[PDB]
């Protein structure tokens, strides 16, 4: 009975950034869609994960 | 691993029409009846003769019991 | 008869050696292939550089060892200096040395094992490479062709690191030799895949005049790693695998053997290094330092000369050969008298282990050609010697 | 509307496996330590639907060599038969209630060597002229290994149709009594399909971009038909009258992992170097078929268990 | 020494047979060991997402060549012609002048990058340290009469960073 | 190689090969061959004094015949367009059928092309080239 | 049009989603782009497939250093290629044939004999500054088909 | 009465495509060796007597049985001991 003892952990990671746009923007560039803990300051919009 | 999970609820989910269309047209046009199979000459006599004496013309109808009274 | 030249094809394996085949109906019977796709000039031109400056021409004529080359070069041309080198320096020689024998025996499996056409241990093990050429890059100045043994022993000197690293590194490598070994070896269609082809035993398997493997894993106990010696490599202990027959199979089970050495090797030269320096002391081969060639006026003189011209060599002619990792590797180095050489003769392998193709081919299958092939582990731009 | 149950099985199966190239090298991926198809889809899944798109675009350069007539012919019974085979199979009703189709599975089978032997003899030379020969000398082999152990289990399931094969494998998984049989029939079927262990398989090499992806489509499908056809065949399924839906539901769903097989009996194995290949058939192969064939008259006999028709 | 593998006689008795005659009869081979070790499949896909994330590299990695100044702007080169004596593939070419000031200077400055086999000499041949390989693999134009290198590429590429080349030297300079 | 009018004929792979138009009165025209013509002009680059005198091209020996027609089908043994294809570049039965069949073999006294020399070509040893069918050995 | 140039952005784009290119491995610029192969930096299913048959190709690749007994394969090979056809030679020994370059035998530039369209410098570019090459490539093709035959 | 108006749409759909294939979007404007001929020779011999094995099914819903036993294990019989001669000489195959 795995399918929701790491899906809890898997839902906050989900939706709990962004919401619905904030998810599906950054989909559809790349599977690059964890998000990052830690942020960088440098320098326009591009904040280094 | 996770990946491959949308590729597999893809292909297997385009098997599921036929199988379904197909029960959903049989059924369908003998509205709500299976398709009377015929394998044996003698079986196909029957729909031979029942489709002369259902109605009119068909042979997925039944008369019953109140017909001959 | 038909006569077919499968090999300009680009069927993956190294799309060159196009050779001929005068086939039998089935059988071969005659094979006469055709090499100089890669000439390239190289023994003319190097008659017009310096020994400093000719050096990396060296280093790219494998395509796997990088200090295995310019091993056979340095120890070609120190002999001629009258020089040992130092005693840090012997030991980052035989490590390294003791490198890209890990490096060719990896890449001589599974390229092996790709024109035969399993596709899954060719990903298995480069993924498991990437951990080595950080190593590279973090010694010496790139990814694979490295200037980094000169003739005045190593160039300078390893980092902070590569010591928790490699030990890091080795310790962890002997669980990936055990999965080949479950991949191949107790396997029964890659065994019937190769046995008993490339039957070469007799005395012409040495008057063909091969190096090892394709020697003593066939027989005949010789090898240059110790009966001749190079730096300090003959205090360190292992064996040498022999194989029982005389066919592919009795040697390709050398090859996971020899891996099995190096990491004992590894492991046994870690504990034995002293802290010492790195280049020559006497300093009209090695350059001096960089915080040494901005102060004093001795140093600009033996800096500035040294890099117009080159050393100077004494006369006479010479000779060596080391153990490359698929060979022996003859420099027959004509010195002259100045700063450029004369005649730079180079023999590497695949002049024997090729030409004994005719022998070793006959009475067989076409199917069985390409199977042949990546037993030797022949790899062209090496037969430009 | 007979018309429109065709066109919903022609086309909702050709990106049945349309959609599998995707998934070929995706299992083929997670092997290896690697991702799938990661800038396109983002899940993959907007690939293969553009590279559809490529092979009618570039252009397909004639062979100034060949003959024309016979050049397309080739292609024209490429989807022909090999999609005819799908018509009298059940999902739980088949669109053609055959009185007899276990012959009529092979009837149409025996034609894919018929194929073959046109592209490579009408393109060219040598390797369009000899190498095109032996992948029908390899792929005549295997209808005696094919046919023989598939007539052994009709002598227990009762008859030749297909529609009383689900009633008599109600309660057994029938690959028990023929676990032997089992390594044989999907050995057989791998080999006659032209897949990666029992690979030889010039005849691909001429095609430019139009007409490679048809035999490139039509190869696809058979592989996924010799997964549907031992799906009734060996590991049937439940069945149930007033609920129909629940078939398919476990219908596809374990031809779809006997499906995957093929992709991963192919992540493992080298070739197999053709003179043993054939070898390996008639010497290894035939003496047991013959053997289990004598295997399954005697035992319903001495059993009283003839099953009934 | 020796080993002598592969080098077994079998053992031919009545028991021992049955684990070589299941092995080929029923496949306890083949499967127990090559369908395991494929899968095997449950570990994490070791991929670099290119666009996005980067590899590792080291302090010394060569690359790019670009040229270095003084603090405010001097030109470090002098033009002493020893980078051009030690390149393998003679990529430099310079004709140097008095300047009008008197200290020498360059005129033509070129670097066949095409031509150029990064051997990295000239970044260790350099008495007053000029030229430096900078360690950025930005490339790939379009044409072959572009990538040849003249000087006022290589002070504005000497230019579009320095932070980037000056901590790599003062962080390796003492080893060499 | 790739004009369009040699190149017009063979590819005519129809129901009924005709000349134009099922006589052989006036063909044909100078078929003079391609490496004259590219020499003429790198002669006349830096002639010099070759402005306002205007030269013309001689063709083969000499005028020619209707045979032309016969000898293509004989030894033939019988680039930005679009993405799919071009829904006209057409045979264009039009104006373009006639633009060849008006031969006009015009004034000799120009000077035009020996005078430029060095142009001879014949055109039975340039044939073989250009044309490509079927056969392509016997 | 707006109806007509909206259709390019499907078939140009789609010819740069799917890239199946050749690889010649002469030389030691081979070696760097079997890595690239291994799944470090996975060159498979970024939009291109691995190995392909000499037929189906859109990019061929010339690696390492050509020999003048290789200049007619190499022609001929170049004209079996279909016609939306890209040449991209890696390896600074195919750009000027590195050094070699004074050598009595060895093709100066392997440009001389086929038109390349995009030139990655090196001796081994690292296989990290050569999928750069590739995203170069694709963002290369922002041509037409549309406004070429609807222009002339 | 559609068999026969049942695969008449799968051969029309694939002559339809190779139009759009090979035809209009295109618009560009034996040595003799024996061990491959006995086995194509073998084959035939055994794909007869499995023809004649064929009819089994059918033929044990019968009569007295040990007619339709013995006599069906004979055929199996010949089909075995047509092996064994020719398996002394198979060739390179
Ligand atoms: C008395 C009671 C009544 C009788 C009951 C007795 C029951 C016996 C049941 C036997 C039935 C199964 C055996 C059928 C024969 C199997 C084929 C075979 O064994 O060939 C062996 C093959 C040939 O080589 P070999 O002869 O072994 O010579 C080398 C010796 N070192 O050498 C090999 O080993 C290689 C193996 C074949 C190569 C193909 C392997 C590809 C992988 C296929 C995986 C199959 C997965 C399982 C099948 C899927 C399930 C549907
Ligand atoms: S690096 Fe040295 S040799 Fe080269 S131009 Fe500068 S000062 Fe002169
Ligand atoms: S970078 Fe390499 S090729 Fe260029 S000048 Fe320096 S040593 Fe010579
Ligand atoms: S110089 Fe460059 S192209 Fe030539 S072999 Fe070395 S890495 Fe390859």
């Amino acid at each position: 009975m795995e399918l929701l003892q790491v899906l809890k952990r898997g839902l906050q990671q989900v939706s709990g950034h962004g919401g619905l746009r904030g998810y599906l923007r950054v989909l559809f560039r790349a599977n690059d869609v964890r998000v990052g803990t830690l942020v960088g300051e440098d320098k326009y919009g591009n904040k280094y994960y | 691993w996770f990946e491959v999970l949308p590729g597999i609820a893809v292909m297997g989910v385009c098997l599921f029409i036929p199988g379904m269309a197909t029960a959903r047209i049989h059924r369908f046009s003998n509205g709500g009846k299976e398709k009377r199979v015929a394998h044996y000459p003698y079986q196909w006599y029957l729909m031979e003769r029942d489709r002369r004496v259902s109605g009119v013309n068909r042979s997925y109808v039944s008369k019953g019991l109140e017909n001959i009274d | 008869n038909l006569t077919l030249n499968f090999g300009p094809q680009h069927p993956a394996a190294h799309g060159v050696l196009r050779l001929v085949m005068e086939l039998s109906g089935e059988m071969v019977r005659k094979c006469d292939p055709h090499i100089g796709l890669l000439h390239r000039g190289t023994e003319k031109l190097i008659e017009y550089k310096t020994y400093l400056q000719a050096l990396p021409y060296f280093d790219r004529l494998d395509y796997v060892s990088m200090m295995c080359n310019e091993q056979a070069y340095s120890l070609a041309v120190e002999k001629l200096l009258n020089i040992q080198p130092p005693p840090r320096a012997q030991w980052i020689r035989v490590l390294f040395g003791e490198i890209t024998r890990l490096l060719n025996h990896i890449m001589a499996v599974t390229t092996h094992a790709l024109d035969i056409g399993a596709m899954t241990p060719f990903f298995w093990m480069f993924e498991e490479r990437e951990k080595m050429f950080e190593f590279y890059e973090r010694v010496s100045g790139a990814r694979m062709h490295a200037a980094y043994v000169r003739p005045g022993g190593v160039h300078q000197d390893l980092p902070l690191g590569l010591m928790d690293d490699i030990y890091e590194f080795s310790k962890n490598f002997s669980l990936r030799i055990d999965e080949l070994e479950e991949m191949l070896t107790n396997n029964r269609i890659w065994r019937n895949r190769t046995v008993d082809i490339g039957i070469v035993t007799a005395e012409d398997a040495l008057n063909y005049g091969f190096s090892g493997v394709m020697l003593r894993g066939s027989g005949i106990q010789w090898d240059l790693r110790k009966t001749q010696p190079y730096d300090v490599y003959d205090q360190v202990e292992f064996d040498v695998p022999i194989g029982s027959r005389g066919d592919c199979y009795d040697r390709y089970l050398c090859r996971v053997e020899e891996m099995r050495q190096s990491i004992r090797i590894i492991s046994q030269c870690l504990n034995k290094m002293p802290p010492g320096e790195i280049k020559v002391d006497d300093a009209k081969v090695s350059p001096p330092k960089r915080a040494e060639m901005k102060t004093s006026m001795e140093s600009l003189i033996h800096h500035f000369k040294l890099y117009t011209e080159g050393y100077q060599v004494p006369p006479g002619a010479t000779y060596t050969a080391i153990e490359a990792p698929k060979g022996e590797f003859g420099v027959y180095l004509v010195s002259d008298g100045s700063s450029r050489p004369y005649r730079c003769k180079i023999k590497a392998p695949g002049f024997a282990h090729l030409a004994g193709l005719d022998k070793m081919s006959k009475g067989h299958m076409l199917a069985d050609v390409v199977a042949i092939i990546g037993t030797q582990d022949i790899v062209f731009g090496e037969v430009d010697r | 509307m007979f018309m429109i149950n065709i066109l919903m099985l022609i086309i909702p199966i050709l990106l049945a496996v349309a959609f599998l190239t995707l998934v070929e090298r995706k299992v083929l991926g997670y092997m290896q330590l690697r991702k799938g198809p990661n800038v396109v889809g983002p899940y993959g899944l907007l690939q293969p639907i553009a590279d559809a798109i490529k092979l009618f675009i570039k252009e397909p350069l004639r062979p100034a060599t060949s003959s024309a007539s016979m050049f397309i012919l080739a292609p024209i019974m490429a989807l022909g038969l090999a999609l005819t085979m799908w018509i009298p199979l059940p999902m739980p009703y088949p669109l053609i209630n055959m009185n007899l189709g276990v012959l009529f599975m092979l009837a149409m089978s025996s034609l894919a060597v018929y194929s073959i032997l046109w592209s490579g003899w009408a393109s060219n030379s040598k390797y369009a002229l000899i190498g095109a020969l032996r992948a029908v000398a390899q792929t005549i082999s295997y209808e005696v290994t094919l046919a023989i152990i598939l007539l052994s289990v009709l002598l227990m399931s009762g008859s030749f149709t297909l529609s009383t094969l689900i009633t008599t494998q109600e309660q057994m998984w029938l690959i028990l009594p023929a676990w032997p049989l089992a390594m044989m029939w999907f050995i057989s079927t791998l080999a006659e399909t032209n897949r990666a262990p029992f690979d030889l398989t010039g005849f691909n090499v001429e095609y430019a971009a139009g007409p490679f992806a048809l035999f490139f489509m039509a190869e696809y499908a058979n592989i996924i038909m010799m997964n549907i056809f031992t799906a009734i065949l060996f590991l049937g399924t439940s069945h149930n009258p007033h609920m129909p839906e629940l078939y398919t539901i476990n219908f596809t769903i374990k031809s779809l992992l006997l499906t995957m097989s093929f992709l991963w009996i192919r992540a493992s194995y080298p070739r197999f170097r053709y003179d043993q290949l054939m070898h390996l058939l008639w010497k290894n192969f035939l003496p047991l078929t013959l053997a289990l064939c004598m295997w399954h008259v005697s035992l319903p006999i001495l059993t009283s268990g003839i099953p009934p028709q | 020494t020796y080993k002598y593998v592969n080098l077994r006689e079998p053992s031919m008795d009545m028991k021992s047979v049955t684990d070589r005659a299941a092995q080929t009869l029923l496949w306890t081979e083949l499967i127990r060991g090559l369908g395991m070790t494929l899968s095997y499949l449950f570990r994490e896909p070791a991929t670099i997402n290119y666009p996005f994330e980067k590899g590792p590299l080291s302090p010394r990695f060569r690359g790019e060549h670009a040229l270095r100044r003084y603090p405010s702007g001097e030109e470090r080169c002098i033009a002493c012609k020893l980078c051009e004596a030690v390149c393998p593939a003679q990529a430099i070419t310079i004709e140097a002048e008095p300047r009008a000031d008197g200290s020498r200077r360059t005129t033509r400055y070129d670097i066949d990058m095409t031509k150029c086999i990064y051997c990295g000499f000239c970044q260790e041949a350099c008495p007053v340290d000029a030229i430096v390989e900078g360690p950025n693999f930005e490339f790939s134009t379009e044409t072959h009469e572009e990538l040849l290198y003249n000087k006022e590429k290589l002070l504005n590429n000497g230019d579009k960073w320095e932070a980037e080349i000056a901590a790599n030297i003062q962080a390796d300079y003492l080893y060499r | 190689r790739e004009d369009r009018f040699l190149n017009y004929f063979a590819n005519i792979r129809w129901f009924g090969g005709v000349p134009l138009i099922s006589l052989g009165k006036k063909t044909v025209k100078q078929p003079v061959y391609i490496v004259d013509v590219t020499k003429g002009i790198i002669n006349a680059i830096k002639d010099p004094d070759a402005r306002g005198k205007t030269f013309a091209f001689v063709g083969p020996s000499r005028y020619l015949l209707f045979d032309l027609v016969q000898y293509v089908f004989a030894v033939a043994h019988r680039i930005g367009r679009l993405f799919e294809i071009s829904p006209f570049e057409p045979w264009t039965t039009r104006d373009k059928v006639e633009r060849i069949h008006t031969t006009d073999k015009i004034l000799p006294h120009l000077p035009g092309l020996e005078d430029l020399g060095v142009e001879a070509t014949p055109l039975e040893l340039k044939a073989i080239e250009v044309l490509r069918r079927h056969r392509t050995y016997r | 049009e707006y109806v007509v140039a909206k259709l390019d952005d499907l078939i140009n784009w789609a010819r740069r989603s799917s890239l199946w290119p050749m690889t010649f491995g002469l030389a030691c610029c081979a070696v760097e782009m079997m890595h690239m192969a291994a799944p470090r930096y996975d060159m498979d299913r970024f939009g291109v497939v691995f190995r392909a048959s000499p037929r189906q190709s859109d990019v061929m690749i010339v690696a390492g250093t050509l020999t003048n007994k290789m200049a007619p394969a190499l022609r001929k090979v170049y004209d079996q290629m279909p016609e939306p056809r890209y040449v991209v030679s890696m390896g600074s020994c195919a750009n000027g044939g590195g050094y070699y370059h004074y050598s009595y035998s060895v093709v100066r530039g392997c440009d001389r004999i086929v038109p390349v369209d995009i030139y990655v410098p090196g001796c081994p570019p690292t296989a990290e500054a050569l999928l750069y090459g590739i995203l170069q490539l694709q963002k290369k093709i922002k041509r037409e088909k549309r406004l070429r035959i609807w222009y002339r | 009465m559609n068999l026969m108006l049942a695969l008449l749409t799968n051969f029309t759909l694939a002559t339809l495509l190779v139009i759009i294939a090979f035809w209009l979007p295109q618009l560009n404007v034996l040595p003799f060796s024996m061990k491959f001929f006995l086995v194509a020779i073998t084959f035939l011999l055994f794909d007869l007597e499995i023809a004649l094995l064929l009819p089994l099914p059918w033929a044990s819903q019968t009569a007295n049985l040990n007619t339709m036993l013995t006599m069906a294990l004979f055929l199996i019989i010949l089909l075995a001991v047509s092996l064994a001669y020719e398996w002394t000489q198979k060739g390179l195959e």
